[PDB]
């Protein structure tokens, strides 16, 4: 119920919001993509200081990056889950960072830009070997176009010391 | 029954030579303070619902008194600002006298915060010196256009009165001359003892993110890293052919917002010798015959002006916004120290002890004339 | 831009380098004894007023351009400036039209308590012929009224000057 | 020029900012009004830190106190005046106070409150005696309601020691 009345405040201040309240404290919405830099920073000061990792699945279906962004509470207890939909080439994976105002969002671009695709513009820590060194930067690999059992046969030649044919699935 | 039992509330009033019209009501802590609020408005004659009842013209007379050291800053803004929104063709003459007299009056306010600051450390011998060179200035100005401090010049457009001749301009070379061999000397009393230095070192730590942000727009955020002049930035007078250099510390304790006016004060005394030799070419003091007389009726094109201007304590604006007719609309003129002396003072005396309460109030140049307007 | 120093204002504290400033303990000192050496202001400091009683035409030109509001006009019609209410800012002498409100120096003025000698404020200046007040009588730079006698229902003001005229005249009627 | 620059780049991170450019640097534009609250911290964050006095002018004819607010630059010498326009009743005199952003307006709001109208919500320096002790608190003489020379007549019954009329105009 509580959560109804925080989101409605939220909207009051923002008007692409659209709040749903999932079970008691789950407030999930979205907004537009370019939108949420001029936004992060109403949940910020309303009453949600704490982000957690900025996860960010991806759909092959529909090409886009739905980075969703976890926000937390520490007076009443809810977490956010605001959330952008970005397109899917690496020359349009772009996305300003949020560093001006989270210093938690320093470290997980660094993961999120070294795992798959999106680049972050106004950053230092970006060409940093954070991790997955060379040769695995050169190509994105928690992405959909990077599939298994097809890189590892040509990293490794054989993963099965022992017989037949230890090596596909299901 | 006295409700505190703690903290017991002395407060420099009026009436106590070294705050010269603000009380600072001071919630001592022994000897420290824990609570510095200021309340001012001792002098408040209200400009805004009191200079909207006179002529355009005529309301120079009336502005020069919201600021008492300089008596040429606050009138030399005003003529800018309406300057603008009728848009005259003010001369070469004019620009001359506006910025000459401009710079010997912000001589002056340095001399007499230089001597404002002595009668407050103690020394009285740099502020009798600083008294007595500034009353030479005095003299000369009022050669030129009328009483010594309040001299009503610059009227909208021009001056009203030019210089008197060789007899003038020839007696500015001589006391610049002779302040600059003068000025050697008011280092060795205010700026080269171990008093001063000692005493003044490290109080009222004013931080850099704690400048820019705060209302701070004077030479005091410039001991302070900042890169701000608005003389260097947006040059308004006769300024960019001057090519003086501007001081920067990245410091920020008392002393450090002290040798920056100094040194303020050796490259504008620098200026007006750099000035003079320049010289004045011919042209007219006022700016246009057909469209000033009838001088109450005065109708002025609507619109808005804003102006600002360097001055020795705070760089403060003006608001002229015209409705059409023969009255300002609104004239609004920001004191340099509103939030430079009453907002940032706040946040500088707590913790300092009760000897530096009068010389941070200088350290700053408050002026109580400005936070009222 | 042009960033002066970069530690070439700072500088270094002294012991014993106040005694510079003690150099003028015999040179000449810089005063002036006003009991009695006098000054001599400017030419054309601004002072009292000089209203030349054959040019003026009564335009109240001078009325609307007063910012202290303390040039009201009467009738035998001239204007009495009282300078209970005037910055000295000769707004008033540019702007009368004929040239009948001149300035001459002239500021020393002082009056006591007494509301007789306070009536003292109140004054149709006189003629140019003042500047013979101010030469040629003493040449002590004041106020050349001195007194003033008002009188109710016989209202003939009368500037006892220093030694001249009286200067009587009548007064009825005030404003337009 | 560089203001026209200055301006356009601004206008990419706000639409309600119609950016007049006068002279050379003297940026001046309209907002609404309850929207500069999300606006002045893109002109903080942008090149603007410096804040000068909240000055604010009043019209009778259209009622408005038309609080034009005076922002400043450091890099390159400009002066912005985004202004909003708020009703005159002193029921709806209300602005949404500008401290979280700028610790320039804490003694700002404080005069142009005491001296008229405006109420600012979110500030703790309000009912105190910063300036116009009593009874001058309680009515506000800086607006237009508030005519001069028949108040002075109601606290000072002479303002001539002196003679015949010297306390009217013109
Ligand atoms: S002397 Fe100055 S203030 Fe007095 S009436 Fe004349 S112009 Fe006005
Ligand atoms: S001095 Fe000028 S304005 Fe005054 S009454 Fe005489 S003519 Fe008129």
């Amino acid at each position: 119920e509580k959560g109804e009345e925080i989101v409605k405040q939220i909207l009051e201040k923002a008007p692409y919001a659209e709040g749903k309240v999932r079970r008691e404290r789950r407030l999930e919405f979205r907004v537009p993509a370019d939108k949420i830099r001029d936004f992060l920073r109403i949940m910020k000061e309303s009453n949600f200081p704490l982000m957690l990792q900025i996860t960010a699945v991806d759909w092959p279906k529909e090409g886009e990056i739905e980075l969703v962004y976890h926000l937390i509470n520490v007076e009443l207890g809810t977490h956010a889950m605001v959330k952008t939909r970005i397109p899917r080439d690496l020359d349009k994976a772009r996305m300003p960072t949020v560093k001006d105002i989270y210093p938690a969002a320093e470290t997980y671009e660094r993961d999120v830009h070294d795992f798959f695709g999106v680049y972050f513009e106004g950053n230092e820590k970006m060409e940093m070997p954070w991790i997955l060194d060379d040769p695995e930067r050169g190509l994105y690999p928690h992405r959909k176009d990077f599939d298994m059992l097809a890189y590892v046969k040509k990293k490794y030649k054989i993963l099965d010391r022992f017989d037949e044919d230890k090596d596909k699935y299901v | 029954y006295p409700i505190d039992k703690d903290t017991y509330e002395l407060f420099f009033g009026p009436q106590h030579m070294a705050t010269e019209n603000f009380s600072i009501i001071l919630k001592m802590d022994g000897n420290r303070v824990v609570k510095a609020i200021a309340n001012p408005g001792f002098l408040h004659r209200g400009f805004e619902k009191l200079a909207e009842y006179r002529p355009w013209y005529t309301n120079i007379a009336l502005l020069l008194r919201i600021c008492v050291p300089e008596p040429d800053v606050p009138e030399a803004i005003y003529s800018m600002a309406v300057d603008e929104i009728i848009g005259w063709e003010v001369p070469e003459r004019a620009q001359w006298i506006r910025t000459l007299v401009l710079e010997m009056a912000r001589v002056t306010a340095y001399l007499f915060w230089i001597m404002g600051l002595s009668f407050k450390l103690g020394v009285y011998t740099a502020g009798q010196w600083a008294a007595a060179y500034r009353e030479r200035f005095m003299a000369l100005f009022e050669q030129l256009t009328g009483a010594r401090v309040y001299h009503i010049y610059t009227i909208p457009g021009g001056v009203r009165r030019d210089i008197p001749g060789d007899k003038w301009l020839r007696q500015v070379r001589d006391t610049v001359e002779y302040l600059k061999d003068k000025l050697k000397d008011f280092d060795n009393v205010l700026f080269e003892n171990y008093i001063t230095y000692k005493r003044l070192e490290g109080i009222g730590v004013m931080d850099k993110k704690f400048a820019l942000e705060e209302g701070v727009t004077g030479p005091n955020l410039r001991a302070t890293g900042v890169a701000y002049d608005v003389r260097k930035s947006d040059p308004y007078l006769l300024y960019p052919e001057l090519d003086f250099e501007i001081p920067v510390l990245k410091e920020g304790d008392a002393l450090a917002r002290v040798l920056v006016r100094r040194y303020e004060l050796e490259q504008d005394l620098y200026i007006i010798e750099q000035l003079l030799d320049m010289g004045p070419p011919s042209g007219p003091y006022k700016v246009q015959d057909p469209k000033l007389k009838n001088l109450p009726r005065f109708k002025v094109p609507p619109g808005e002006a804003f102006a600002h201007v360097e001055a020795t304590k705070g760089d403060f604006g003006a608001y002229v916004v015209s409705d059409g007719g023969h009255k300002p609309y609104r004239v609004h003129i920001r004191g340099p120290s509103i939030a430079h002396g009453v907002r940032v003072l706040e946040q500088l005396l707590v913790g300092a002890r009760l000897a530096d309460v009068p010389a941070i109030l200088m350290s700053l140049d408050n002026c109580p004339p400005d936070i009222d307007r | 831009f042009r960033i002066a120093p970069e530690e070439k204002v700072k500088k270094k504290p002294s012991f014993l380098k106040p005694w510079f400033g003690l150099k003028y303990l015999f040179k000449k000192p810089v005063t002036i004894k006003i009991p009695y050496e006098f000054i001599e202001p400017a030419p054309r400091y601004r002072g009292f007023h000089t209203l030349d009683w054959k040019k003026c035409i009564g335009c109240n030109m001078c009325g609307q351009i007063c910012p202290a509001r303390a040039i009201e006009m009467t009738w035998i019609p001239h204007p009495k400036i009282d300078y209970g209410r005037c910055t000295f800012c000769q707004f008033c002498v540019d702007v009368c039209p004929t040239g009948a409100l001149g300035f001459i120096e002239t500021y020393m003025l002082t009056t006591t308590w007494r509301e007789e000698e306070l009536l003292l404020y109140d004054w149709v200046p006189i003629e140019p012929e003042k500047f013979k007040e101010i030469q040629e009588k003493f040449k002590d730079y004041k106020f050349p009224v001195e007194k003033i006698e008002f009188n109710k229902e016989t209202k003939e003001v009368t500037y006892y000057l220093r030694d001249g005229t009286t200067f009587k005249f009548k007064i009825l009627g005030y404003g337009l």
